[PDB]
């Protein structure tokens, strides 16, 4: 595992040498290939190195980050085009990636938290540094302060577990089952925030709408998963307490998913709409996760991988349109099929994946969470039908409205799509399908 | 900026989400408790347990 | 050009109601021989009111319009090639400025055409400056 | 171009001198301008426009600046234009009947024929024949003629 | 015919797909028996569907023998199809007589 | 946008292929229909007589004598 | 050119028996139809036929030939000893 | 196929000549309907309806007030079909 | 391709494929074969998510006519659509429409149906949206949401049929005729069949999809979505009957 | 076809980090040798054992 | 001849992209086809043989396809190694607590 | 080949089979090498009951053993499903009489599977499965077999 | 592929074929033909009956 870490560390100096922007991604893509060869993992931890291991769960999430963090560099070519502190920008991602790799590769719960939040600050610099609109302040704080407010109490819950278990290592924790009501709320309300839950999602539409394209990728790509990944490790020893209060979370997320889907239909901003679509699906992920069944756990792991690639993908396309039309509102963006017809194909495939269209990896995960939820209670069929219905209602509205109609009138002349953009879109979607072939690996982490 | 807890807004917000959540969260708790009670009591033979594989 | 003024004379409200009344008549009685028969009678009903005071006419339009709406067809005819028609503006033509972003080799497939457009561009600016004062 | 902070609505207008500036601020002559009721969920001093039969009922043949939206150059946009848009809940002409009328007829017909069908479920027309005499072991099937 | 009579005077009409309710040998000095032609093995070997495993099986088997003999030009076996239909018509008559018998008998008991 | 256009008039004459084709399509249909009626007239009417249950005698059904 | 515009003098309302049926009605009612000479072109019989001709042709096009082929079909069948 | 301007001049006049409440002599490119030819408003409506069916589209009631002589109608149809030849 | 119309290229492929499938359907009729090939994705809790293909005369034969009609509709469109634009765009959708309907037909597995089933829900939507007028937009939106109800129904049926350990419904339909789970699967699949077939009150969308080009209407309302629901029920006819 | 230049020569430094990273963890496995060929599930049979330990 | 310039967005970038992608995917397909063809035709699969009486197979012996034998032998850690490192680490970690 | 088409059918099957058999016999098979691959065998390890409450290696030993046995037991059900799967296809239309015994084998296996691994969800481990058994047995002696209720 | 590399018992992936019983009709060989598969081990063998182990 140290092979990855020391590779990244020695790539830090590449931020300082000039005319090395493009030589960075290749080193970032090549390491993904090298990491892609060392899959021999199992449910239990493997490749121990001083505190760094990796199981099938951590592997897929790590590999997802390397892929996504590599696409960030492709997407944010404008930073290179205007030399807008590109060297500092590169160092932000290389640091950020290292924090993620450690976070998932950490074997002890305290470490996971140590790099859990620490990744936030590199993200926070990203929003303020390279965001256009003035609201990146008022969205910079929300991201920082919702997270800190609920992560600091989690730190107490972590330490209280040493004095009982005597250690942080995940395997040793699973041997215990705790009965204290507050402790349950000090290790899940901290992750329920970052999922996010419907009622505490108020930061998500602000952070995503204002953050740059690259920040949108990682915020939607890996930050929403750290909440999901964290839960998968800490419901193991909260099984008893999970049964007394699960019905509160399931109802909120399920009803939260439906209500947000209606909110999606009344949006008029591409960035906002995609961001609210994240809350909709993340409600199903959390819902199935708390069902605790074998299906709900394997499925939740799957959907987190698939959704991140998609929602990250859809943020590419919004940036492409915004870069030229200059406005992210739906009213400006119309009939793009008649300006950039080649682009509209990628709009569809990424859009179709978001609505659980086949043969994507997204449908495999969504079939499963749906199974666990139904088994949990037949009453869940009511909204789970509504949520899947409306989860396509806004996706069509997102795609159709922005691509189909007659062209805008005031738009000034702008460049057409470039090869970089097409290559970026392929790398987002094409794995999202081929992964179905080897779901063997990225599914059975239990 | 133009929001105010004017009662109409409260009445709007009350029925909008809070009761759908509360009523439906109540339904989930009710249905599972009834179903759970049978299992704990030992009513359902393992032959008849639904969703064996879930 | 001329942009229509929203204010509509009472004389025009009768005119429009007459046009709508006849077009509605066609939908019910498609056939021309029947249509021309009934359309003639419809024109008669207007001439038996042509000699009336406007204030009385105000009462006429009100019931004249309501009965029309009360007798609207469930599938009114339109012209397929015009506003509201089933086949209206099917195709959308991008703005001219698209052409200028073709790859230079692509432009080589129509060298005459792009040769001319750039002569027009020279004329267009002088035309635009005069029209809007530059 | 400005930013959102430079364009968000001002607080609800309270005075005629304030109304006139507000109407000016949205390119409206002072008679159109009509802020929302300000119950507490109001949109501030933003106008109230549309809310009628919908966008598609606007004159199609007028030479709009933006034909696609059927809107003019600097004209404001209704706060619920996303709902009364041409593809959303709008119609070209007023509906023939009251909204209640349509639901009654369709459901009224449907219920009126659900009961009839189910009342006749017993009185199935059957041809005058006995059941298939599938050969079963140890059972005695005959043929009529001696 | 119809089935309102069964609704208005159910005492006389045996009803839909009526199974016989009187003794089969009643009112008969005797009534001869019915004989199968096709064994279980023969029915299974040709994958004869269960609803077609009635007394007409042997003719149905003969139909497949010929039909498979000239496939796809099955019109060259139109003659064989006539017999199988010629036979299954008889069973429909037997079911009809079986029905009338009960209807006539059911009337008799009402009278007495 | 067919290249042919006619104003207050019937369309132009028809090529030989179109003239023949109309008869061949219509003619081919009728030839099929007639032949089936000739060779299979027993499908429109019942290919098997519907027996008059009433005509049957009480004895042949073995109805006992009251 | 795509077409030629005929002269208004050509169209005479008395040609079409169907339109003339309208005028006697309007005379009885007391009105007059100005836009009547327009409709004449639709009912030119030589180029549009009548209701009867269009109906006979539409249903029975090729029936005469269709029967004639059938007679050959019966001929071959008899010559192949099939009909009996 | 392209609709030549000369044909538009022919097609318009053909319809007007067939209209029985007009004079075939006065009828010319430049004549006015309500002024010269003594057409009523309702009569002028019927003429436009013929023009609509003649060429196959709607002439908006707002824009029919500009059509006060057959030359204007000729220009209108030419503009819609953008045949300026 | 650069010198051959994609319609000309397309037609020969489909007709030859249709003709070959026709020969097979005859072969499967003679022997009364049933072939069931399937590839496996992942398994857990004694369960398996698979792609499955059931080749019998009924599947193969109807698969042929979908190709025969489709081939001619493409060739027909060579002249219907020569005039506007984007013939290459249009036909590449129609081909994707055939394959989706093809996979729907063959599928004997409830999960595998979703592949062709949802693909039809999407590709069909694109064709309806083909023209750029507003009327097409409203038409296309109505169909996808109308079919998306059927899409939702099958998703719940998948969860319920988990109780029997598999999604090869063509094997359990006739031995589990009584139990409540089949009645719950048959209940949901009925909705999925009703929506694609445009029954009451879902009939509204089928007239709306006329906004598509006429070749599309031939493909959607002759050998596809309208017939999709019927074929699904033909595979579920036991519990329904 | 690669389209790589002398700037990629700097790539050796990250590859240097790879080998150093590989070396340490490989050295770590040589520190993991107290259940090596001793666990109940892979432990060697008691007596007549292979000279070189597996892994 | 007689055709009308119909204005459409440029396709060159898309045309170029489809070409470049097709080139580089082929640039990988020919090697792997050579390897998989070389592996299957010349090396071939193993044969499932019963374990001799007292024989200890090396971990790579437990798999069939020759390429899979190669990966597990020189590219990946044996399953025993990860199993028995994990035992050590859990042992030491348990001693912490 | 009594049928005309079947006579043509076999003609094609000769055409598609002829080359591949030759190709298999001519190139692939003759040029390959002899090599044998074996089957993993796992020595049974002590169950969780013998493990102490403080040692983790012994618990880790059993947890992995429990998981491997779970897979074997997950799919021994899968095999039995495929048998009833295959009988229904190889015996239709008269398949009810023949699949009925196979389904009886299947349903019994599921219950034994569900009595052992059932209702544990994910995170099921040797400790949890064994402890379900201890509670199940206690209830059995006190209230009799499940499904009869308590006393 | 469907003649040699079809799915067998030593793998999970790969295409797996379960064909039905051909209609045996008179004139065919041994008309009173019966399914040779009787014991449960016969079904879904996947080539397992002829393995060496
Ligand atoms: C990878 C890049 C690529 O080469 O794409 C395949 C490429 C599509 O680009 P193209 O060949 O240049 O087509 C341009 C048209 O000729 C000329 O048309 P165009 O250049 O104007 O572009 C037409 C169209 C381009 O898209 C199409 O016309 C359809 C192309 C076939 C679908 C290919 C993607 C399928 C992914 C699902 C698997 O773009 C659109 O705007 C269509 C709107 C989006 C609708 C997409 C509907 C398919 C969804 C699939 C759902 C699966 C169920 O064509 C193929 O090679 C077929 C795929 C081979 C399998
Ligand atoms: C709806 C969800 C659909 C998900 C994808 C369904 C599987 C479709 C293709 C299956 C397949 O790849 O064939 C496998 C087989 C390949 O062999 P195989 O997958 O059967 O297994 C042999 C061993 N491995 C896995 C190493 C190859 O055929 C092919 O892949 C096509 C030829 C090679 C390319
Ligand atoms: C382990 C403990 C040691 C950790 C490493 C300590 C050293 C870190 C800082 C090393 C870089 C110092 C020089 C530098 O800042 O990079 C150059 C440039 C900064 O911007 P500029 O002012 O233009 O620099 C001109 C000098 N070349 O580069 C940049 O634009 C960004 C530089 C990174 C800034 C990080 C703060
Ligand atoms: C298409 C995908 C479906 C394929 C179905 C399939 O898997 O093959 C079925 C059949 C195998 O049946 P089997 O029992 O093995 O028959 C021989 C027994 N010794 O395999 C067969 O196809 C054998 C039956 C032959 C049927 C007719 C000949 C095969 C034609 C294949 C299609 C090509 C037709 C070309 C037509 C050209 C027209 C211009
Ligand atoms: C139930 C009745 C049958 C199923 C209908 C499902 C779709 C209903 C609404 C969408 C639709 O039908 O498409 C057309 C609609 C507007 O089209 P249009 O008829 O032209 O009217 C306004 C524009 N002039 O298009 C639209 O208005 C856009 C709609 C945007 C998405 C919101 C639609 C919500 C519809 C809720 C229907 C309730 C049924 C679904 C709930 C159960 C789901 C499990």
């Amino acid at each position: 595992m140290l092979k990855i870490i020391f590779f990244l560390l020695f790539l830090i100096p590449f931020c300082f040498i000039n005319n090395m922007y493009w030589m960075v991604q290749i080193m970032m893509f090549f390491i993904s290939f090298i990491f892609l060869l060392m899959n021999n993992f199992m449910n239990y931890w493997s490749e121990i190195s001083y505190f760094l291991g990796c199981d099938m769960l951590s592997y897929g999430l790590i590999l997802l980050s390397l892929w996504i963090c590599s696409l960030m560099l492709l997407a944010s070519e404008m930073i290179n085009k205007h030399n807008n502190y590109k060297n500092l920008f590169l160092l932000n991602i290389i640091i950020l990636l290292l924090l993620l790799i450690l976070t998932f590769s950490s074997m002890s719960l305290f470490m996971f938290y140590l790099f859990f939040e620490s990744s936030l600050i590199p993200t926070l610099f990203l929003i303020l540094g390279w965001g256009y609109q003035p609201e990146r302040l008022q969205a910079g704080l929300y991201l920082l302060f919702y997270t800190l407010l609920v992560s600091l109490p989690m730190l107490i819950g972590i330490f209280y577990l040493m004095n009982k278990i005597g250690s942080m290592n995940f395997y040793l924790m699973n041997n215990f089952m705790f009965n204290y009501d507050l402790l349950y709320f000090c290790l899940l309300c901290a992750f329920l925030v970052k999922m996010p839950m419907f009622l505490v999602h108020l930061w998500l539409p602000k952070a995503h709408v204002e953050a740059p394209v690259s920040g949108s990728m990682i915020l939607a790509g890996i930050m929403l998963k750290l909440g999901g990944y964290g839960m998968l490790r800490v419901i193991s020893f909260l099984q008893l307490m999970n049964l007394k209060y699960s019905f509160v979370w399931i109802s909120i997320s399920l009803v939260g998913g439906v209500l947000v889907s209606l909110v999606c239909l009344r949006q008029t901003d591409l960035k906002a709409l995609i961001a609210y679509s994240s809350v909709a699906h993340m409600g199903i992920v959390l819902s199935g996760l708390l069902t605790m069944t074998y299906w709900g756990l394997c499925g939740s792991y799957t959907l987190m991988i698939a959704h991140g690639l998609c929602s990250s993908g859809l943020f590419c396309l919004a940036n492409v349109s915004y870069e030229r039309l200059g406005s992210r509102s739906m009213l400006i963006n119309k009939g793009l099929l008649n300006f950039m017809p080649s682009m509209t194909l990628w709009w569809f495939l990424l859009s179709s994946a978001n609505m659980a269209a086949p043969p994507t990896l997204n449908l495999l995960g969504e079939i499963y969470l749906l199974n666990s939820i139904v088994s949990w209670s037949w009453i869940s069929m009511i909204l789970l039908s509504f949520l899947s219905f409306f989860s396509a209602a806004y996706t069509l509205y997102l795609y159709s409205f922005s691509q189909h109609g007659k062209l805008f009138s005031g738009v000034y002349s702008f460049s057409s799509g470039k090869i970089r953009e097409y290559l970026l879109m392929l790398l987002h979607w094409l794995p999202l399908n081929l992964l179905i072939l080897k779901s063997e690996s990225f599914m059975l982490w239990l | 900026e133009h929001f105010k807890p004017t009662g109409k807004s409260f009445r709007t917000g009350l029925f909008a989400v809070v009761l759908p959540i509360a009523l439906y969260a109540w339904a989930l708790k009710a249905e599972r408790d009834g179903r759970e009670e049978k299992y704990r009591t030992g009513q359902v033979a393992y032959k008849d347990r639904q969703f064996k594989f879930i | 050009a001329q942009v229509p003024l929203a204010i509509v004379s009472h004389k025009r409200q009768v005119c429009s109601l007459y046009k709508r009344a006849l077009r509605n008549l066609e939908s019910w009685y498609d056939r021309r021989n029947v249509y021309r028969y009934r359309a003639v009678q419809l024109r008669a009903r207007f001439d038996e009111n042509r000699s009336k005071d406007l204030g009385e006419g105000i009462r006429l339009l009100a019931c004249g319009q309501r009965e029309l709406f009360e007798t609207r067809h469930f599938q009114p005819r339109n012209f397929a090639n015009s506003a509201g028609g089933c086949a209206f503006e099917r195709e959308v033509i991008p703005p001219d400025w698209v052409l200028d972003y073709w790859h230079p080799l692509e432009k080589a497939q129509y060298p005459e055409y792009f040769a001319k457009r750039e002569q027009r561009k020279k004329e267009f600016v002088t035309w635009w400056e005069k029209q809007y004062g530059k | 171009a400005g930013w959102n902070k430079d364009y968000k609505p001002g607080p609800y207008p309270q005075t005629e001198k304030e109304r006139l500036a507000a109407a000016k601020k949205y390119y409206l002559l002072p008679e159109e301008y009509k802020p929302y009721a300000d119950d507490g969920l109001g949109y501030g001093d933003y106008p109230k426009l549309g809310y009628g039969l919908g966008v598609e009922a606007k004159d199609s043949y007028y030479p709009w600046d933006y034909p696609e939206h059927k809107r003019n150059q600097h004209e404001p946009i209704s706060a619920d234009h996303d709902l009364y848009s041409e593809d959303r809940w709008s119609q070209a002409e007023p509906p023939r009947y009251s909204n209640a009328y349509y639901f009654a007829c369709f459901l009224g017909v449907m219920s009126g024929c659900l009961a009839l069908y189910y009342w006749l479920d017993d009185k199935k027309m059957y041809r005058p024949v006995a059941a298939k005499q599938y050969p079963s072991p140890g059972v005695k099937h005959y043929t009529f003629e001696k | 015919g119809n089935a309102l009579t069964h609704y208005m005077k159910p005492d006389v009409m045996p009803g839909p797909d009526v199974v016989p309710t009187f003794d089969p040998l009643l009112g008969f000095k005797s009534r001869k028996e019915r004989v199968m032609i096709a064994t279980q093995e023969e029915m299974e070997s040709a994958k004869l569907p269960l609803e077609f495993r009635d007394y007409c099986a042997h003719l149905a088997i003969a139909y497949q023998a010929c039909r498979s003999d000239t496939f796809p030009f099955v019109y060259k076996c139109a003659h064989q199809k006539h017999e199988y239909l010629t036979c299954e018509y008889e069973d429909y008559v037997l079911r009809m007589k079986e029905f009338e018998r009960e209807r006539r008998l059911l009337e008799r008991q009402k009278r007495l | 946008k067919s290249h042919v256009v006619s104003y207050r008039n019937g369309p132009p004459p028809h090529s030989k292929a179109t003239k023949i084709g109309a008869l061949t399509v219509g003619g081919a249909m009728w030839w099929w229909v007639i032949w089936h009626l000739w060779h299979e007239p027993d499908h429109i009417t019942g290919e098997f007589d519907y027996p008059n249950s009433r005509k049957w005698s009480n004895t042949e059904l073995g109805v006992p004598k009251d | 050119e795509p077409y030629t515009v005929p002269h208004a003098s050509t169209y005479k309302v008395e040609s079409v028996p169907q339109l003339v049926e309208v005028k006697e009605a309007l005379g009885r009612q007391g009105l007059k139809d100005p836009w009547l000479r327009n409709e004449v072109w639709r009912y030119e019989p030589k180029a549009f036929g009548t209701h009867r001709s269009r109906l006979n042709t539409f249903l029975f096009r090729g029936l005469g030939v269709g029967f004639c082929a059938f007679l050959a079909t019966v001929a071959v069948e008899y010559a192949l000893g099939i009909g009996k | 196929p392209p609709l030549s301007l000369k044909l538009i001049n022919e097609r318009v006049l053909l319809v007007l000549k067939l209209y029985d409440k007009i004079d075939p002599s006065k009828l010319n490119v430049e004549s006015h309907f309500i002024n010269d030819l003594g057409l009523d408003s309702l009569d002028h409506v019927e003429v436009i309806m013929a023009m609509e069916d003649e060429f196959g589209f709607e002439i908006p009631d707002s824009d029919a007030e500009k059509l006060l002589k057959p030359a204007d109608i000729i220009k209108y149809v030419a503009d819609k079909e953008d045949v300026y030849e | 391709m650069k010198y051959l119309s994609i319609c000309s290229i397309s037609f020969v492929n489909l007709i030859s494929m249709s003709l070959s499938c026709f020969l097979l359907s005859l072969y499967f009729l003679l022997n009364d074969m049933i072939y069931f090939i399937e590839w496996e994705l992942v398994s857990l809790n004694s369960m398996s998510i698979v792609m499955t293909f059931l080749f019998d005369w009924m599947s193969l034969l109807f698969m042929s006519f979908v190709l025969m009609i489709s081939s001619l509709v493409i060739f027909y469109s060579k002249e219907y659509m020569m005039n506007d634009n984007h013939i290459n765009r249009f036909i590449m959708l129609v081909l994707m429409f055939v394959l989706s309907m093809m996979l729907l037909i063959i599928s004997p597995n409830l999960i595998s149906i979703l592949l062709g089933w949802d693909g039809l829900g999407l590709v069909s939507y694109c064709l309806v949206i083909y023209f750029q007028n507003i009327k097409s937009y409203n038409a296309g939106m109505l169909t996808a949401l109308s079919n998306r109800i059927g899409d939702v129904a099958l998703l719940l049926s998948i969860a319920w049929m988990l109780n029997y350990g598999s999604w090869n419904y063509i094997f359990y339909l006739e031995i589990m005729q009584n139990e409540f789970e089949m009645l719950m699967i048959g209940s949901l699949v009925m909705l999925a069949a009703m929506t694609k077939s445009a029954q009451i009150p879902f009939s509204s969308w089928l007239p709306a999809a006329m906004a598509a080009p006429t070749p599309v209407s031939a493909l959607v309302h002759s050998s596809t979505l309208v017939t999709a629901g019927v074929y699904l029920l033909i595979r579920f006819n036991i519990i329904l009957s | 076809v690669l389209g790589l230049d002398k700037r990629a020569l700097w790539g050796a430094l990250p590859l240097l980090g790879f080998a150093i990273g590989h070396f340490l963890d490989k050295k770590e496995t040589e520190r993991m040798t107290m259940f090596r060929d001793k666990s109940a599930l892979y432990g060697r049979p008691a007596g007549s054992e292979g000279k070189a330990p597996s892994w | 001849g007689h055709h009308q310039m119909i204005i459409k967005p440029s396709r060159f970038q898309w045309d170029k992209f489809k070409d470049l992608l097709h080139f580089y995917v082929m640039l990988g397909v020919i090697p792997v086809t050579a390897l998989v063809l070389y592996a299957n035709i010349f090396v071939g699969p193993a044969q499932l043989a019963e374990i001799p009486e007292g024989y200890e197979p090396k971990h790579w012996e437990y798999e069939k396809h020759p390429i899979s034998r190669f990966i597990s032998r020189y590219i990946l850690n044996s399953d025993q190694q990860n199993y028995e490192k994990s035992l050590h680490y859990l042992y030491e970690e348990n001693e912490k607590a | 080949p009594r049928s005309p088409m079947a006579s043509f059918a076999e003609s094609v099957l000769n055409v598609i089979d002829g080359p591949i058999t030759w190709f298999r016999e001519s190139i692939v098979e003759p040029n390959q090498q002899k090599q044998n691959w074996y089957h993993q065998r796992f020595r049974r390890v002590p169950t969780i009951d013998q493990c102490y409450t403080d040692d983790a290696v012994c618990r880790f030993e059993a947890d992995q053993q429990f998981r491997r046995d779970r897979m074997v037991d997950n799919e021994i059900v899968n095999i039995l499903r495929q048998r009833f799967e295959d009988c229904t296809l190889y015996e239709a239309p008269d398949h009810m009489v023949k699949c009925r015994p196979l389904m009886d084998q299947y349903e019994k296996a599921t219950e034994n599977w569900f009595i052992k691994y059932g209702d544990l969800g994910g995170y099921a481990n040797a400790k949890t499965a064994y402890m379900k058994q201890k509670h199940r047995l206690i209830w059995e002696r006190r209230h009799g077999p499940v499904g009869s209720g308590m006393k | 592929y469907f003649k040699y590399n079809q799915n067998d018992w030593t793998r999970k992936g790969g295409w797996r074929v379960i064909h039905s019983r051909k209609q045996c009709v008179p004139g065919d060989e041994g008309y009173p033909k019966v399914s040779d598969r009787s014991a449960p081990s016969d079904y879904a063998a996947r080539g397992f009956n002829e393995s060496p182990l």
